[PDB]
């Protein structure tokens, strides 16, 4: 079966690719967290033999081990469960078929654009097969604040910085881009007492992980008071949000607003899937312009209602 | 993504690959004609045009061919070369779709009966490839998907030739169970191998003499060219049946091929007034939206995009093709240009903006005629380095630009744009 929760500020993993600077983004992210210990305990990448990699914990100076086979890797460190593969479109698909043969991983994000679909469907295979989570392919990844960060999410420090994602808030979210899951990030930092966890599934025709998948753990964790979704024109993903509701498997407010109004099967129009939503009671805004307000109005009514208790802000760590 | 081929690339396709023994006729007899045929060259190279009639259709990724009145059927070749006069080179509307029949296809007629029609069809879904067949193809064929017999192959699976027998083929004469099962069977291989993701027959012909694909469609993922580069060759896409590219649109698709960073144009009224050069896949999406729901629709000039950490120079050339492309006519009101996007990951929006300024400052003289007003929001790496220079060409040029960050919401610009509120 598959996790509720993905990551949490103990969780290990296991970079797969030669991406020094995304390691050290993470590392960053990590200590001005003030996680106890480093998110990457390893990498892994074929084309090299072992060695080790130079990184900065805070000013102290730490090494990383990079590993030619994936087995040494799994081996030596069995408290990682959390694989990111940044290989590249060509080393996607073996490198994280290979990954799945390692139980101790539960949750993969596969980074690379340019997959062949009829690959990804059998990762896809494996995956629900193997009860591993897949965020992606052609997805930045997501983040967790407090926790874990994949890869590039989020950008630079100075970005973590200004929109808090240095410690959690009461909001989940999930959309198909990372472009628009740093809009969401700085929105929801604005608005509220901040991002909970944020997902980007990858805008590939077959995701590994689509919105309900995530709507469902955003469900089943307490943390999480209140759910948004950018969603999109094409497909019909977002109607098992307005069934989940309506079945009463989903309770917690969802926002939600589909992009794609102005293209000009009918059930896949932005614009129908809005109107459902909203029928459905699902807090939809009249446009993206009022994203925020919505948002916000979502959000001070459950401080009101006692049901969010905004924590206060403690500084960061140099 | 998925892509469409003309019917000549598939059927070519198709005959080099497929491997059955089943015995398909006609192999390879096809010819396409242009309004630049040389028509004594064609023939010199298919004289098999001469042996028998002929039909001659267009093939520019137009359905419903037939019904439509579009195909001549059991001709001549002099009367394909008297069919396609007044039609050659001509506008022709289908659907809400108006664009020049330029690209034709001649093959043999094939003379048969209705009760040797059939219809195939294989597509892709999450859950693995359908398998569709139908006892009564053609033009006549009418809702399929409703009454087609259909077989779902799972992922990794295997087309089973029994389940084709036993299930797919129920309601097919008995005599012809067989030919049609070797078709299919290898009908299924060739679409996996190449990595299709739709392709569809009808009719498919079978008589006596075998198997003729009379009418084909089909798409492609266009991702594994690394895969099927080695069959494939120079493979061709082309765009849904409609007006022609302008020469601009041409040059960013150049533009485009040649990195990995996307850059995206389309330009939807070259006279419109509000154009935009938004940063991020779902940002320009959002923008365009925005801009229509404003009631901007008939006045938005064009939708786009530049992504995935374009250089300097590709910024710069993107930015001078828009700059040129907004200062061909005045409009009476001046022009917008909205220079949005969201936060980005990794693009160097310091680098990209160096790129938009220099495209800015190089068309001053004619945006300054043209009245043009510039609003730009953006956020990510280097960001406030990429505001200023940018807020400062305004100042330099005379030129009116109104910068805002993070701090703005995303759309905000537009209603500030169009006059719907006030600039802070």
């Amino acid at each position: 079966g598959k996790s509720t929760t993905l990551f949490s500020r103990h969780t290990k993993a296991i970079v797969w690719g030669m991406q020094t600077r995304a390691v050290q983004g993470m590392l960053d992210f990590d200590y001005v967290c003030s996680r106890d210990e480093p998110s990457v305990a390893a990498m892994v990448y074929p084309f090299t033999g072992d060695h080790k990699q130079k990184f900065y914990w805070g000013h102290k100076e730490i090494l990383i081990p990079v590993f030619k086979n994936m087995a040494d890797a799994m081996r030596k460190h069995p408290e990682v469960d959390v694989l990111i593969n940044f290989a590249s479109l060509r080393s996607a698909y073996d490198s994280t078929m290979e990954t799945m043969n390692y139980a101790q991983i539960r949750t993969i994000a596969i980074i690379a654009e340019g997959i062949p679909e009829a690959l990804t469907r059998k990762l896809i295979k494996k995956a629900d097969q193997k009860g591993v989570t897949i965020i992606g392919p052609a997805t930045v990844g997501g983040i967790k604040p407090g926790c874990f960060k994949i890869g590039n999410t989020g950008g630079m420090l100075d970005n973590i910085l200004a929109s808090k994602l240095y410690r959690p808030g009461s909001v989940a979210y999930v959309s198909r881009s990372g472009g628009m899951s740093n809009e969401l990030n700085n929105i929801i930092s604005r608005t509220t007492d901040g991002v909970y966890e944020g997902v980007a599934i990858g805008g590939d025709r077959y995701p590994g992980s689509t919105f309900m998948d995530h709507v469902l753990r955003y469900q089943d964790t307490p943390g999480v008071k209140m759910i948004v979704v950018l969603g999109e024109i094409g497909g019909t993903e977002e109607y098992k949000i307005c069934r989940g509701i309506k079945e009463g498997r989903l309770t917690k407010p969802i926002v939600c607003w589909c992009i794609g109004t102005c293209a000009t099967q009918a059930s896949e129009t932005a614009v129908a899937k809005n109107q459902a939503l909203k029928e459905a009671g699902v807090f939809v805004p009249r446009s993206f312009d009022e994203l925020g307000e919505i948002i916000q109005s979502v959000y001070e009514d459950l401080v009101a209602n006692g049901v969010i208790v905004p924590a206060q802000e403690v500084p960061p760590p140099t | 993504s998925a892509k469409a081929i003309s019917e000549q690339t598939g059927k070519e396709l198709l005959y080099k690959f497929i491997c059955t023994t089943s015995a398909i006729q006609n192999r390879f007899k096809y010819a396409r004609v242009t309004p630049d045929t040389d028509w004594a060259r064609l023939l010199q190279d298919h004289p098999w045009l001469l042996s028998q009639n002929l039909v001659v259709k267009p093939d520019q990724l137009i359905k419903r061919r037939g019904k439509l009145g579009l195909v001549g059927v059991n001709l001549t070749l002099d009367g394909v070369k008297s069919w396609l006069k007044p039609r050659l080179g001509q506008e022709a509307t289908v659907g809400k779709a108006t664009g020049f029949l330029k690209n034709f296809l001649i093959e043999p007629f094939v003379p048969h009966s209705q009760a040797e029609e059939f219809y195939v069809c294989i597509y892709a879904t999450r859950e693995g490839d359908y398998v569709l067949f139908h006892h009564e193809g053609g033009v006549d064929v009418g809702d399929v998907d409703a009454k087609a017999q259909k077989l779902l192959v799972g992922v990794d699976e295997k087309l089973n030739p029994e389940d084709i027998k036993k299930h797919l083929l129920v309601h097919a004469p008995e005599d012809k169970k067989e030919i049609l099962a070797s078709f299919i069977s290898g009908l299924f291989n060739f679409y996996e191998d190449l990595y299709f993701t739709y392709l569809e027959i009808n009719p498919l012909v079978v008589t006596k003499d075998g198997v003729y694909v009379l009418d084909l469609a089909a798409k492609v993922d266009a991702t594994a060219d690394y895969i099927c580069k080695v069959k494939w060759g120079d493979i061709e896409f082309p765009p849904p049946f409609g007006r022609e590219a302008y020469p601009e649109e041409a040059y960013i698709a150049d533009l485009d091929a040649k990195s990995g960073a996307s850059l995206k144009l389309t330009l939807l009224n070259p006279k419109g007034r509000i154009w935009t050069m938004v940063a991020g896949g779902g940002a320009s999406v959002v923008y365009s939206d925005t801009i229509c729901d404003l009631g901007g629709v008939n006045e938005l000039a064009n939708y786009g995009e530049y992504s995935g950490a374009p250089s300097e120079q590709q910024t710069y050339d993107y930015a001078k093709t828009i700059l040129s492309l907004m200062t061909r006519e005045k409009h009476p009101d001046g022009k917008i240009l909205i220079i949005g996007g969201s936060i980005a990951n990794f693009t160097n929006v310091a680098a990209t903006f160096k790129g938009i300024v220099r495209a800015i400052r190089d068309y001053q003289g004619p945006l300054k005629e043209h009245e043009v007003t510039i609003f730009v929001r953006r956020g990510g790496p280097n960001y406030q380095e990429g505001l200023r220079v940018m807020g400062e060409v305004g100042k330099t040029t005379g030129i009116p630009i109104h910068v805002f960050g993070t701090e703005t919401h995303m759309t905000a610009i537009v209603g500030m744009a169009l006059g719907h509120r006030p600039i802070p």
